[PDB]
């Protein structure tokens, strides 16, 4: 972070204090999907067998 | 406010297109930091005497 602050402040020397450098965030693992329970199926039995 | 996140909802293409505009996000972040520092200085001058 010392070198990060040096990059941020356009100088090789940084005075004592607080400086904002960048932002941080996380990422989703892969995905997640949720759908309702399967309802009654079409009566394909009387059509096939 | 984070300018990049506000403009683009975690979109790499949107961020890349926004990068072509220049350094507007950095200026806005600096202005917000200056506003926060001004508020802290104001409350310090008002109460801490």
């Amino acid at each position: 972070p010392l070198s990060e602050t040096k990059c941020t402040l356009k100088s090789f020397t940084v005075e004592k204090g607080i400086y904002q450098t960048s932002n941080f965030r996380v990422q989703p693992t892969e995905s997640i999907v949720r759908f309702p329970n399967i309802t009654n199926l079409c009566p394909f039995g009387e059509v096939f067998n | 406010v984070d300018c990049t996140m506000y403009i683009c909802g975690d979109s790499t293409e949107c961020s890349n297109l926004l990068l072509q505009y220049g350094s507007f996000c950095t200026q806005l972040n600096r202005a917000l930091t200056g506003i926060a520092v001004e508020q802290d200085k104001n409350t310090q001058e008002v109460f801490a005497q």
